[PDB]
């Protein structure tokens, strides 16, 4: 069943404790999407982005 | 500047640089993390190319 | 709604040469801004990292 | 069957190319292990020695890398024919003497090489060398040896100079005529090979796919009318491919050559020669520079790290 | 144009990274004075 | 008469990852060490389709099922930092006078700026690696328009 297989198809994602890292996240509804950027990440090493 | 008999279509192409958007959804892709790896290539006469 | 004051500082900063950016002055006639920051860089542990 | 198991132990181990590294900030035994080099230069001492691993045979290793010592070619020359300003990293060009038991040698610089091809570059050239006439009977026959247009086979580059002793009466120069050009000195710092700038000319600049590993540099002799050259080229080609090249690149002077006199003899027929000089990485080399002398200075191409491999002489046409 | 001692001080590290449009900058000479170290020539010089 | 300098200033370089920045959300990932022993992964999938009888009288489907096989993509990515030997033979010899220790804690510095400017360098190819990843994997907006 779908509700005995959620451990089985959870291998390594579960056992883990949520670290906050910053993210500018918006609201589309009942997403709540995260628009970033990473041209910071580009502009350092020169390269195009 | 008189028109011979044929009538040429010409075609370029342009190139437009844009800024796009990008999407991905959660948990798009499973990643296989390896591990690194530091080794010397080419010892040349005063620098070893790391 | 612009706020109409911001602190800052009353008085200049003082760079006064000191004895031994004076003797580097007097000798060669080059003085180094913070020379004690000098001295505590590349003297006292210098493998402290920056 | 365990004195062999000791012994292939000791005969075993290459050094370890790949290393699984951690973190960047550990900077672990293994990665110092990986990154340490041995020095071929240590202080007179017991313990100096015994950690540098000095004695150690065919390379130095504390108790196959694809790292090999060079060799050195000492000359000993007239202190006068060699103006001792020059740098440490300058092309050598030994003259092979016709003296037949002559210890003293006769060595050029292409400065030196250019007062005696014509008798900024020329007034670099003066400077650096006030006198014409005591290089013009180092070479005994210059007329005779040009005019018979077999200058090339009598010329031997050495590579470039390392070391300089500057001594008053007969100067001692040490060169290195094979391998990687590297100083040997108390600190040791890099050795740059500088040609002139003037004379120096490049050739992917001349023709303006893929990228190579390494460029040589290439000496190159030519017999125009107005006297000899010793133009230097730098390529990232290879030598069949160069030969060809220069032809093509010297068919304006080989018909110029043909045109302004006609070679009713058979010995003028040659145009020039060019000869491997060595190999130097072909991505940041050549970086300009100019030489100050004392009151001047001349423009001046660089070249860092060199690996000095001469090649013999070829002729052109 | 080469002008810089280019001897190993002790440096001072800033907070505000500098590093936008550098190449680009170094390229066309927004800087009178400066020196370009790469790879193998980025050490610091012998005393 | 004196000629000052009156400071030398260099960048902090700023320390990145890949699961602090807001990329990772787009991918779960697997700290594999074996990877070079792997050679293809392989995610197989059974979906059966169901179907609704009709009354006409058509050629009746019967009960489906797909099985799909999805791939993986390895990704190898090395740049090259290079060292001078110069320091590297100043690193393995001893330190004896404060001249030559000074020396010696600069090609220190120079050899760990090198290191830590390589795992910088891998650290920013992995974020370069997982965003051509998904540049590959993306189509436009014109044909999602049409295929929802």
């Amino acid at each position: 069943s779908t509700k005995s297989d959620l451990p089985a198809v959870a291998a390594g994602v579960e056992d883990q404790p949520r670290v906050p890292i910053s993210a500018a996240v918006i609201k589309l509804g009942n997403h709540a999407v995260a628009v970033e950027s990473l041209q910071k990440m580009y502009n350092d090493t020169q390269s195009p982005y | 500047k008189i028109h011979p008999g044929v009538a040429m279509t010409v075609v370029r192409t342009d190139e437009i640089l844009s800024e796009n958007i990008l999407f991905s959804s959660r948990a798009s892709t499973s990643m296989f993390i390896g591990t690194p790896n530091v080794s010397r290539r080419e010892a040349r006469v005063d620098a070893v190319t790391f | 709604e612009a706020d109409n004051q911001i602190m800052g500082p009353s008085s200049y900063a003082s760079f006064v040469v000191r004895g031994e950016n004076l003797v580097t002055a007097v000798s060669y006639g080059r003085v180094m801004r913070t020379f004690e920051h000098f001295m505590a860089r590349i003297v006292d542990s210098p493998e402290k990292a920056g | 069957r365990r004195r062999l198991q000791r012994r292939i132990a000791g005969l075993l181990p290459p050094p370890a190319r790949r290393l699984n590294i951690s973190r960047g900030s550990e900077f672990t035994r293994d990665v110092r292990g990986l990154v340490e080099e041995h020095a071929q230069a240590s202080s007179l001492s017991a313990a100096a020695v015994w950690r540098a691993g000095l004695l150690a045979p065919g390379e130095v290793a504390v108790a196959w890398s694809g790292w090999r010592p060079p060799v050195f070619g000492d000359f000993l020359i007239h202190a006068s024919s060699f103006n001792n300003a020059e740098a440490t990293g300058t092309p050598l060009f030994q003259f092979k003497q016709s003296d037949p038991f002559s210890g003293v040698d006769a060595v050029f610089t292409p400065l030196s090489l250019f007062i005696l091809m014509n008798h900024g570059l020329t007034r670099m050239a003066n400077l650096l060398y006030d006198s014409p006439a005591t290089l013009a009977d180092l070479v005994p026959d210059f007329g005779r040896l040009v005019a018979d247009r077999r200058f090339h086979n009598f010329i031997t580059p050495v590579g470039p100079l390392v070391e300089n002793i500057k001594s008053t009466y007969l100067n001692k120069i040490t060169t290195v005529v094979h391998g990687p050009v590297v100083s040997k000195a108390i600190p040791r710092s890099t050795v740059k090979v500088t040609v002139p700038q003037e004379a120096f000319v490049d050739l992917d600049a001349w023709l303006s796919q893929p990228c190579p590993a390494d460029a040589r540099l290439y000496v190159a002799l030519t017999y125009e009318e107005a006297g000899p050259r010793f133009t230097f080229f730098q390529s990232s080609r290879g030598h069949c491919q160069i030969m060809n090249i220069l032809r093509i690149y010297y068919s304006p002077s080989i018909m110029h050559r043909y045109a302004v006199v006609q070679p009713l003899h058979i010995e003028e027929l040659t145009f020039g020669a060019v000869a491997c000089l060595g190999t130097f990485s072909a991505t940041d080399g050549w970086r300009r520079s100019a030489f100050n002398y004392r009151g001047s200075s001349l423009p001046v191409v660089e070249i860092d790290s060199f690996y000095s491999n001469v090649s013999d002489w070829e002729v052109i046409l | 144009n080469e002008g810089v001692e280019n001897r190993p001080f002790p440096y001072l590290t800033v907070d505000a990274d500098l590093l936008s449009n550098l190449r680009q900058s170094a390229a066309e000479g927004l800087f009178h004075s400066f020196d370009l170290l790469v790879g193998k020539d980025a050490r610091e010089a012998g005393i | 008469k004196f000629e000052v300098l009156l400071g030398v200033y260099t960048n902090a370089i700023q320390y990145v990852r890949f699961l602090e920045t807001a990329l990772a959300v787009s991918c779960v990932n697997t700290e594999f060490k074996d990877l070079s022993r792997m050679t293809d992964g392989k995610i197989q999938f059974r979906i059966s389709v169901p179907t609704i009888a009709h009354g006409d009288g058509r050629r009746p489907s019967k009960q489906r099922t797909f099985i799909v096989v999805k791939n993986c993509h390895k990704h190898h990515i090395s740049t090259e930092m290079e060292l001078s030997m110069l320091d590297l033979e100043i690193l393995h010899s001893i330190p004896e006078t404060p001249v030559e220790y000074a020396e010696y804690v600069g090609a220190v510095k120079t050899v760990a700026s090198a290191l830590q400017f390589g795992v910088d360098a891998l650290e920013r190819g992995l974020i370069n690696t997982v965003l051509s990843v998904k540049l590959r994997h993306a189509p436009p907006m014109f044909i999602l328009q049409t295929l929802a």
